[PDB]
RNA sequence: AAAACUCCAGUUGACACAAAAUAGACUACGAAAGUGGCUUUAACAUAUCUGAACACACAAUAGCUAAGACCCAAACUGGGAUUAGAUACCCCACUAUGCUUAGCCCUAAACCUCAACAGUUAAAUCAACAAAACUGCUCGCCAGAACACUACGAGCCACAGCUUAAAACUCAAA
């Protein structure tokens, strides 16, 4: 099936954040992961001050790695992941594109569910 | 808007929990509860707490502080007053609600009849 | 019945019309009823597009003496 | 129909030798999936300001 | 004779209300619209009632906000300060 | 404490209004529900008291919306004495 | 109301653990 | 629920009364009313209504019967030996207006 | 004009209070607890420069927790702020309790100016386990 | 153990074979795909090798076949994850359903029963 | 009001092996128990029905052993206030326990107390409440009570127990 990846990286411009991806692509060549395409969100700002690998990281960047990985190797590119220094995080989650979009109609105003009591004057 | 109850309460054709659990029959009735009242307030301390400490600052004298008791004695006055003419108008003055008296007479006007 | 159908697709198109509904006359025939009615006599020749229909009745009653108040 | 469309889709993929030009007009481009939605049920996208 | 009725499809029947995001995609990297359906002080997500959407939209728009939240693109206890001159949908009384 | 500082829960003060911000504040968290969330986790809530303080919650907010849109049905013949006697 | 079964169950059941904790 | 064949159909959530066996059951209704009044009878109209209080009242006025549009008492047809005088000659006929 | 959301520190903040902006505001921390209430002006630069509460006056038992005690200690901490020239605070309400408004009543009538109230209650979201319900 | 790459169901009555590359061959298999595909490849392969038409769906020799392969993977995912109660009495149940249609079979039609036996390689048990 | 700690209290920089606000005005999944922070994988049966105490498999939490961590809550414990007495209702610190791995008798108001499979109410109409009342097939129980969630017997990885289950005596009862 087809997965995406938000890979998260620190401030580097240039050199180092294409030699992490250029490492990403090389692994999931090797894991057995036809890469797709790239896709740059650009260097944003983090929501919060976050804590990953010894040192606290406040102004990096994202990227989004398109590939078709197999239903054995999430697990072993998930400690790749983990195992990197300059990935702050990143977590594996399927592509949207494959669930199509439900068709519906709307709300429906409900009627008064009665018949739930007797009819007693009591 | 209200929400729903169709799958709420333990009925023969609930194969399901019951959502809500009420104590009392959903029978709504024709009446109006009586509103609430006459709460712990324990307003204008500020007046006392300033004329306390002035007195302890100084002497205790009457005309060291006139300021602070006065202003004290001015702001008892006022909610002596705001008091009274509070429990003046809750007694026929209606702003934003309504009496409970009329409400109830309407609600008896239109009754429920729940019993078919 | 077909006439509410027809006064249906009237008020989707058009909307209300500029005379006044008044419920005492029995006979008080309003802009819906002589849509209607022409939509009717019109049908009893030979078409079966909707939108033809549409456009004679319209031409008829911009002939017949009316001003139709549609919004574009 | 379906495997037409794949195999025409399948010509723009990444292998082995299209690594450095592809990683170099990644970073040399962006993209926004952000808009936003009014009342009506509009789609706005904050890219014309 | 002719002039009985027909029970027909019942006409003067007005199409049903759609919904502000039913012909739309929910994903997780919007933070604008996943922003625009929480409050700006508390960051309080709003209810049912508030959005005004059906069930499984409101659900997939929750999941996104959370996924959002927790893999790191929108704040939680507060709101994106950016994000705050856009057309308001929700129903709102306070401030005043 | 990760995330940033005066940007959750602040308002602003107009030529002296303290009281009317804060009587703002105060509407806001009671429209959110924090005040009354922190009244119930300053105790520990059994699940069982929990589920019927919900289930209660929610019947009586029912009962008084449709109390409430009655009366709003109710209120269009609030009118004086059109027929003296009869 | 009606707990008086119960309550006289348990009173036979507390006088058995007492009895088992006795001998 | 003890009106269904006395409705034709519903036009927009609107009941219509059929006039088909309306005028069957009004020729009947005439009919029984007018041989009361024949053989020296008493017509009592009883219809508990402020809108149209006035209009009842002189119909009977004019025509000699009696009318009661008025707040009814509880053992007023039922215990009538204890609520006027020792006999009371009881209406054989009460049109209702309004029930 | 005049919104009430706080001003972003990123471009061009457009409000000024005796020639500073709204960073280089010293912060005036109050934990207003369910029987005492602690009040603590530090600067900017996280610097400690006042500090008042209930139990360093003269109130003992639970007549700290009362507004006349919480006023004082406000009136305290403002005057020892004034002091040293700190003018301009930021109330920081933390926790809930009877003197909640009092210290910033006393810091206001103290001689200090509050332009933005705050608080950061710390709720827990399902966090630790309270103590058992007590039987009244 | 089918193959990794054998075309699934979905990709099989197809014209344009020896035109694909290998991309989406690759793609197009048992390696990117989901266990669902592999069941109903081998629940076609059954279908097609023991009995002979497989057009029948509601026939029981189906319901057979798809009980075995439903029994097959409920043992593979009981003897991966070790604590599963739920797995293990749907197990159970699946070979109670099973050995009840086997009798049932057996009963109404011995031939197609004893047929079945002997590709599935499962015997018929009395019970005790 | 004690009592408890004065290596205590306050903003800040550096931190988790339990629990997962706001989505909770939703009725969802699962046979039931039970289950709503995120990501990935496997997966939620049966194209007539019922059907075990002559069987099989699960089953809230509370209790044990063999390996560890331990903020917080908390059986027990010791101290501190009132009462003639308080082993409890108020407070302080802590153990067993709530956590991860494997094995045990399977305990409940397991209460939505309404057995499962289907249908109906202008033919059928209920002592009284509760959730208005009935047609076809099938399993277990009842017919006064305490005695007795009781000894024995029959089975158990359990040795203060679990499943099944009485006799003896009293009364005109409940
Ligand atoms: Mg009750
Ligand atoms: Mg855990
Ligand atoms: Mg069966
Ligand atoms: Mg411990
Ligand atoms: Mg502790
Ligand atoms: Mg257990
Ligand atoms: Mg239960
Ligand atoms: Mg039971
Ligand atoms: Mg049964
Ligand atoms: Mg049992
Ligand atoms: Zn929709």
């Amino acid at each position: 099936p087809r997965y995406e990846l938000a890979l998260i990286l620190k401030a580097m411009q240039r050199p180092e954040t294409a030699a992490t991806l250029k490492r990403t692509i090389e692994a999931l060549m090797d894991r057995g992961a036809i890469v797709r395409d790239l896709e740059n969100l650009g260097e944003r700002a983090l929501p919060y001050r976050i804590s990953a690998h010894s040192q606290q990281h406040n102004r990096g960047g994202y990227f989004l790695v398109d590939f078709y990985a197999p239903t054995a190797a999430v697990e072993s590119m998930v400690e790749h992941l983990s195992r990197d220094i300059d990935v702050i995080r990143g977590n594996i989650v399927k592509h949207p594109l494959t669930q199509e979009l439900k068709e519906c109609e709307g709300i429906v105003p409900v009627p008064l569910a009665e018949k739930l009591y007797s009819t007693k004057k009591r | 808007a209200t929400p729903s109850l169709r799958g709420r309460l333990a009925r023969f054709g609930n194969p399901r929990k019951p959502v809500l659990k009420p104590n009392k029959p959903l029978i709504l009735a024709n009446r109006v509860g009586e509103r609430r009242r006459e709460k712990g307030e324990a307003t204008c301390i500020t007046e006392m707490s300033v004329m306390m400490a002035c007195w302890k600052q100084n002497e205790f004298r009457d005309d060291a502080c006139r300021k602070e008791i006065q202003g004290f004695l001015d702001c008892a006055a006022r909610a002596q007053e705001a008091r009274k003419m509070r429990s003046i108008q809750e007694t026929l003055g209606e702003s934003g609600s309504l009496l409970p008296n009329k409400l109830n007479k309407l609600l008896q006007r239109f009754p429920n009849k729940p019993y078919l | 019945y077909h006439e509410d159908r027809i006064r249906a697709k009237f008020y989707s198109v058009y909307g209300s019309g500029q005379r006044a509904f008044d419920l005492f006359n029995p006979n008080f025939k309003s802009t819906c009823q002589r849509f209607v009615e022409k939509y009717t006599e019109l049908q009893k020749l030979g078409e079966t597009d909707e939108e033809k229909l549409f456009v004679e009745t319209g031409k008829a009653l911009l002939a017949e003496g009316v001003i139709l108040r549609r919004v574009g | 129909r379906e495997v037409l469309q794949l195999q025409e889709e399948v010509k723009n993929f990444i292998t082995r030798e299209n690594l450095e030009a592809r990683v170099e007009a990644a970073l040399d481009s962006r993209k926004n999936y952000n808009w936003a939605i009014t009342r009506e049920g509009l789609v706005v996208r904050p890219q014309r300001r | 004779n002719e002039d009985l009725p027909i029970s027909m499809e019942n006409p003067y029947k007005e199409p049903l209300k759609k919904c502000i995001l039913c012909g739309k995609h929910v994903d997780y990297k919007n933070v604008q619209l996943l922003s625009q359906f929480v409050s700006p002080f508390t960051g309080c997500i709003y209810g049912r009632h508030i959005t005004g959407l059906c069930g499984k939209k409101q659900k997939e728009i929750t999941k996104a906000i959370k996924r959002a939240q927790i893999m790191g693109f929108m704040p939680v206890t507060y709101k994106d300060p950016a994000y705050l001159k856009d057309p308001k949908v929700c129903n709102i009384r306070y401030r005043e | 404490a990760k995330h940033l500082k005066f940007i959750a829960r602040t308002v602003m003060v107009q030529e002296g209004n303290v009281e009317s911000a804060y009587r703002t504040l105060n509407r806001i968290l009671t429209m959110d529900g924090l005040i009354e969330d922190i009244k119930h986790r300053r105790y520990y809530e059994k699940p069982c008291r929990r589920r019927q303080r919900e289930s209660y919650e929610r019947c009586r907010r029912i009962y008084n919306m449709e109390m409430a849109r009655k009366i709003n049905f109710l209120m269009r013949k609030n009118r004086a004495d059109p027929w003296q006697g009869c | 109301k009606n707990v008086l079964k119960i309550r006289r169950r348990k009173m036979n059941h507390h006088k058995y653990r007492k009895l088992v904790k006795k001998t | 629920r003890f009106m269904e064949p006395y409705i034709f159909g519903s036009r927009l959530d609107h009941d219509i009364i059929d006039l088909e066996q309306t005028a069957t059951h009004l020729q009947l209704a005439l009919n029984f009313t007018a041989h009361m009044a024949y053989r020296k009878g008493i017509i009592l109209f009883i219809s508990r209504n402020r809108q149209f209080s006035y209009l009842i009242e002189n119909m009977a006025r004019d025509c000699g019967e009696y009318a009661h549009t008025r707040y009814f008492r509880g053992g007023m047809l039922t215990n009538a030996r204890l609520l006027f005088g020792p006999t009371v000659r009881l209406p054989d006929l009460i049109i209702f207006l309004h029930t | 004009k005049f919104s009430i959301y706080p001003p972003i520190p990123g471009e061009e903040s457009s409000l000024r209070w005796a020639g500073k902006k709204f960073e280089e505001i010293p912060i005036a921390h109050i934990k207003a607890s369910h029987n005492n209430t602690q009040i603590q002006v530090v600067s900017a630069s996280n610097e400690p420069l006042a500090f008042a509460s209930c139990g360093t006056e003269g109130f003992r038992n639970a007549k700290k927790g009362t507004g006349i005690a919480a006023q004082t200690a406000g009136i305290a901490a403002a005057a020892r702020a004034k002091q040293k020239g700190v003018i301009h605070i930021r109330v920081v309400v933390k926790g809930l309790g009877p003197g909640r408004l009092s210290a910033m009543h006393g810091l206001i009538m103290g001689g200090l100016e509050v332009i933005s109230i705050t608080d950061n209650t710390p709720i827990p979201h399902n966090g630790c386990r309270p103590r058992k319900a007590r039987k009244l | 153990d089918p193959p990794p790459s054998t075309l699934l169901k979905d990709y099989q009555n197809v014209p344009g074979i020896e035109k694909v590359d290998d991309v989406v061959k690759r793609l197009l298999s048992l390696e990117m795909a989901n266990k669902k595909e592999m069941l109903k490849i081998k629940q076609e392969q059954f279908m097609k090798k023991i009995v002979a038409n497989p057009e029948d769906t509601r026939s029981l020799e189906a319901r057979i076949i798809a009980l075995s392969v439903k029994i097959r993977s409920y043992e593979e995912h009981l003897e991966k994850h070790r604590k599963d109660k739920a797995h293990k009495r749907y197990l159970l149940m699946s070979i109670d359903q099973r050995k009840k249609m086997l009798k049932n079979l057996r009963n109404t039609n011995y031939d197609v029963f004893e047929k079945i036996c002997w590709g599935l390689g499962i015997e018929y048990t009395f019970p005790p």
